[PDB]
């Protein structure tokens, strides 16, 4: 159904529509995967997130904007912050969105969630299609995606159709 | 005497490994340390020295690093005299990059012997180093940098020369970093694996010799229906082999795409057959359907002890019928229970 009501970029129809599961590290983080066009239909990406995939509407929603470039964190500064992140999103059960590609500080964000990780936080990871790293092997399947490629720890990925990188 | 000691030291280190490493350390001193600071430099360009707090040369040394390249009316002073000192503190400062530098950050002199080698060695050749030391943290710490060229094929080879010994941290830790047993495994990587004698010796010649009830070539080739028939007799009546089956067998001529979908149950197989606890465990929490190949290890552990006291053999059966087999039963135990508890 969302394959017929979602279609990704002159234009070009439906595509993407399945799942990746990253089995590349300890841990498999099966997530969600779609890769919607560039205009988007918030109804159809509430409906999609709320009642496709099954998740429960929070009571706190955060948007989490940095820059792509991939710099050193300090010790002291991503010790607290870490951990303020972990403890915020736990107690809110909230979704977070994020930058879907692993590079940038998505990247320690992404890390410090995992080794905050072993609450099963309803993340939400958005990034250019183009960024992916292989963006013909998703082609709805679960696709094994062995570890530029996305962040693993993200769940229920979405994606827009920005046609060249 | 003292030259009679660098050649020997110096042929020494030629030796194949590639070559040994040497590190040279220096407390104090006269100036006959200096020119023999110099004299090492100049002999082979891996000659690292590490200077120490200890006043004397040492200081000397690290007062020249310090400065790099006022100070010369401070080192007269510190000091024909002069002229002399300067003779070797010239060539000292010029080349203090090679030299390690120790004082009271790095406190560690364990750590700063290490990056001493890794630099002066001149990363392939610093993670087999490392490897070879049996330390996971100077390779986490040092071999693992950000921009490290990895050259492709390399890895795979590190990673199986260490699934040949026992480093199960050093295996761990090149998980962790990305390296994927589910597509380096192969059917002639397992092959080599069951088949080397390097590691702790283990017992599965003679059950093989015993099995084929045939005159064997010495030290033949051991093969996987060979190992399919030996897990046959120990496990019991019935339960076939799926080394000897059928379609394996078609894909074993063939092939003598060749990745086993759960290379966690052959390697896990292949630890337990072998008498290697940690990497048993380890295997058995990473893989999947753990409570199976934990009564099946359970199983084979007593058919093992069991034909160790029927035949010559000697008192580590005593270790491993109730301390193997039973280890592997209470964790399958512990399990169900969980698993109970929850569902």
């Amino acid at each position: 159904f969302y394959k017929r009501e979602c279609v990704h970029i002159q234009l070009s129809p439906t595509d993407a529509f399945g799942t990746i599961e990253f089995q590349g590290g300890g841990h498999s983080n099966k997530a969600m995967y779609v890769r919607v066009s560039f205009d988007t239909k918030p109804d159809l990406l509430l409906h999609l997130m709320t009642k496709e995939w099954q998740l429960e509407l929070p009571k706190l929603l955060i948007s989490v904007h940095g820059g792509l470039q991939n710099f050193e964190l300090q010790p002291k500064l991503k010790q607290v912050f870490g951990k303020g992140l972990i403890k915020a999103a736990m107690t809110t059960g909230a979704w977070i969105f994020t930058g879907g590609v692993n590079t940038g500080v998505i990247r320690h964000v992404g890390d410090a969630l995992k080794d905050h990780a072993s609450g099963k936080i309803c993340t939400i990871g958005i990034a250019p299609w183009g960024i992916v790293e292989n963006q013909e092997d998703l082609i709805d399947v679960v696709r094994p995606y062995q570890t530029t490629v996305l962040n693993s720890m993200h769940s229920h990925f979405i994606l827009a159709d920005n046609g060249t990188t | 005497e003292v030259k009679l000691r660098r050649q020997l030291e110096k042929h020494i280190s030629l030796q194949k490994i590639q070559g040994v490493p040497v590190v040279a350390l220096i407390v104090e001193g006269g100036p006959n340390v200096i020119s023999i600071v110099l004299e090492y430099l100049r002999d082979t360009p891996p000659v690292p020295v590490v200077v120490c707090d200890g006043s004397g040369r040492a200081s000397d040394i690290l007062a020249f690093g310090h400065k790099y390249s006022s100070l010369r009316d401070q080192l007269l002073v510190t000091i024909t005299q002069a002229q002399h000192l300067f003779i070797i503190l010239m060539e000292c400062m010029k080349k203090k990059e090679l030299i390690t530098v120790f004082r009271m950050g790095h406190q560690d002199i364990d750590l700063a012997i290490l990056t001493a080698l890794l630099k002066g060695a001149n990363a392939p050749d610093q993670l087999s180093l490392a490897l070879a030391w049996n330390r996971v943290d100077i390779a986490r710490s040092q071999i693992f940098i950000y921009g490290q060229q990895w050259p492709v094929g390399s890895l795979e080879q590190a990673m199986l020369d260490a699934l040949v010994l026992d480093r199960v941290d050093f295996v761990k830790l090149l998980i962790e970093n990305g390296v994927s047993m589910h597509r380096f495994l192969t059917i002639s990587r397992l092959e080599e694996l069951y088949n080397t004698r390097h590691g702790p010796s283990n017992t599965l010649y003679h059950l093989v010799r015993d099995v084929k009830k045939g005159n064997l070539p010495p030290d033949y080739r051991i093969s996987l229906i060979d190992i399919g028939l030996v897990i046959e007799y120990l496990m019991g009546g019935a339960y076939r082999c799926n080394y000897t089956r059928k379609r394996f067998r078609t894909l074993y001529h063939n092939l003598f795409i060749n990745h086993f979908p759960f290379p966690f149950h052959e390697l896990m197989v292949w630890a337990v057959l072998m008498k290697r606890q940690k990497m048993a465990l380890f295997f058995w929490q990473h893989g999947e359907e753990a409570m199976a190949k934990a009564l099946v290890a359970c199983k084979l552990c007593k058919a093992m002890a069991h034909e160790a006291s029927e035949n010559d053999m000697v008192d580590d059966i005593s270790q491993e019928l109730n301390h193997n087999s039973r280890d592997f039963g209470q964790l399958a135990v512990e399990l169900l229970d969980q698993s109970y508890k929850q569902d």
